[PDB]
């Protein structure tokens, strides 16, 4: 959507394929001057870096610690988990000792 | 953020031209006839009527994108992993699962 | 694929601005920026050339020659009399290819000049240039202590790994004064020492190569008639003031000097709080000389986020 | 440019004579939107100007 | 008080005794370059001012 965030899309960084929609419509040429007027919408990009909100770093629950390489959250807790131990019994020790 | 295209345009001295397609994102093209374009060693050619001239526009990602860019994630089935450290008769380990 | 510097001359384009503050033709025309980096830094195109000789003279690169094109051909000049300023002066970084890396101060619209020895020629563009600075509070000039955390910028090396751009040859070059109707028919000039093509579409479509020959044709009047200075020897950046030849054909590439890296940049511990105590609560007494950024948000169910910016 | 003060300045070759008087300066543009710099391409209206 | 007015007293505009509380606490040496980094709070003069 033009003016909207994710105007331009690519599978990957340097992907030969692109596509968008920005709503380019072009001009007619102007008096006596070779040049070519031209009219397009302000990225998307800009536009919601400039109202992107709040990191969620700052806004999830349990005091999360977020990392982007795994996309993973650390040192987040809430709720119980039951486990089972199993131990040797050489561990153990005999009451008499 | 994107870096918009303005080639050179496709000027045809007294003749005629059309608007044809490509496969670039957001590509447009447009005519018109009739124009007299000027330049400092003078008029490169006029004629009032089969002059025209073409111009065309697509778009692309702007060079330092390659540090600017954000990804849209699609994101599911949140799995746990948790580290912890048991001790039993001064046995330690440390264990991740 | 290249990245040399002899193939490539530079071209004559349109300022929006002049030094007459009338739009018109200046061979210092230039279409875009980028200021991206977080030192405030910014790198500028241009039709011209500098960093190198003259595009076509003998040496390829001299740094102390600035490559433009004005009346027929290329010419030379000392690079040291170019200036730039959005509000005032801008001190140089680097400079390479068509490209100009530099720093200037806040501002509404940047522009460049430069004094031939007898002249002010000059181009200014509009853009929005502010100065924005990494981390949690906006601050002035970087302080000696802080702490040092990632940061983006240009750097200064001439070298470079990012970016692309397209090169090929140009369209023909039409000049007014090879034509003349002096004579009661055309009178041309290629003029002497030259290849010239000219053009009539009198009767229909009449072409003729003349070279150091003046010559004529049945349509008596000389306007409809065209004539090239062309010379097809030099590949070109595309430019939209600049008409595409019919061959519209990708011939070359070169490559963007001074592209974008990772680095460590320090930035200011502000004064730290005075932490009060308060029943189910906390009283807090924060202190600053510069609007700085502070948040905090539950441990628990209800995140409770909030964020707010702190002047004094 | 804009600003709030004007002044006139000349050197004798050995000091500097000028005088400074107040004035509000704006950079007042006719139309709708009130641009920065002339474009290359618009619209021909009515204008009023001072000739060289 | 840091921060308040009166932060800083004397019984003559001239008087070598002298007493204040503003809050001051050094900070640690930086990287590499001799100095003082310091910090303190804004004058309660300015700021009843
Ligand atoms: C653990 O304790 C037992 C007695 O309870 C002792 O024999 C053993 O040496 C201890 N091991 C270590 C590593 O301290
Ligand atoms: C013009 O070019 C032709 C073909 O290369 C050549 O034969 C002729 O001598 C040239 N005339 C000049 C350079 O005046």
């Amino acid at each position: 959507n033009p003016g909207a965030f994710g105007d331009i899309q690519a599978s990957s960084l340097d992907a030969t394929d692109i596509v968008a929609r920005t709503d380019i419509r072009l001009l007619k040429p102007s008096v006596k001057n070779i040049h070519v007027p031209y009219t397009q919408a302000v990225s998307g990009y800009e536009m919601w870096k400039n109202n992107s909100g709040r990191p969620l770093q700052e806004t999830a629950p349990f005091g999360c610690k977020i990392e982007v390489e795994p996309l993973r959250a650390t040192n987040c807790a809430y709720g119980h988990i039951p486990i089972s131990i199993d131990i040797p019994d050489a561990a153990f020790v005999r009451s008499s000792e | 953020k994107f870096h918009t295209v303005v080639p050179s345009p496709q000027v045809k001295c007294c003749g005629s031209l059309e608007c044809k397609a490509s496969s670039k994102a957001d590509y447009t093209c447009r005519v018109f006839g009739g124009v007299y374009p000027f330049m400092w060693g003078g008029a490169q050619c006029f004629c009032d009527s089969e002059n025209t001239q073409l111009s065309e526009a697509y778009v692309e990602f702007a060079p330092d994108c390659t540090i600017d860019h954000a990804v849209a994630l699609k994101v599911h089935t949140a799995a746990l992993k948790v580290g912890l450290r048991i001790v039993y008769g001064n046995t330690t380990a440390r264990l991740d699962t | 694929i290249t990245d040399d510097f002899t193939l490539t001359s530079p071209y004559l384009g349109f300022c929006p601005y002049c030094r007459h503050s009338a739009p018109c033709f200046s061979p210092i025309k230039i279409e875009n920026v980028w200021d991206e980096s977080d030192d405030g830094s910014i790198r500028i195109q241009v039709s011209a050339q500098f960093g190198y000789n003259q595009a076509g003279t003998a040496d390829v690169t001299k740094f102390r020659y600035m490559s433009y094109d004005h009346d027929h051909d290329i010419k030379e000049d000392s690079m040291e009399k170019l200036a730039i300023s959005t509000s005032g002066p801008c001190r140089r970084l680097g400079h390479k290819g068509y490209f100009l890396l530099a720093q200037c101060p806040p501002g509404d619209s940047v522009t460049v000049s430069i004094t031939s020895g007898a002249s002010e020629n000059s181009c200014t563009v509009e853009k929005k240039i502010r100065r924005k600075f990494v981390g949690r509070e906006e601050y002035l000039f970087p302080p000696v202590h802080g702490k040092l955390v990632k940061c983006h910028v240009y750097d200064h090396l001439k070298e470079t790994s990012a970016g692309y751009i397209t090169m090929h040859r140009p369209g023909p070059h039409a000049y007014k004064s090879y034509l003349e109707e002096a004579s009661g028919e055309v009178y041309i000039k290629p003029p002497s020492g030259k290849n010239v093509t000219y053009e009539c579409k009198c009767g229909d479509y009449s072409t003729g190569i003349v070279s150091t020959r003046t010559k004529m044709n049945g349509c008596t009047k000389a306007k409809q008639c065209i004539a090239y200075k062309r010379d097809q020897t030099k590949w070109v950046f595309n430019s939209p003031d600049l008409i595409r030849h019919t061959d519209h054909s990708v011939q070359g590439k070169l490559h963007i000097p001074f592209r974008l890296t990772p680095t460590v940049c320090p930035v200011p511990l502000a004064h730290t709080p005075t932490v009060t105590k308060w029943f189910k609560g906390i009283t807090l007494h924060l202190t600053a000389t510069r609007p700085t950024l502070l948040t905090t948000r539950k441990l628990g169910l209800r995140a409770d986020a909030t964020a707010e910016w702190i002047t004094g």
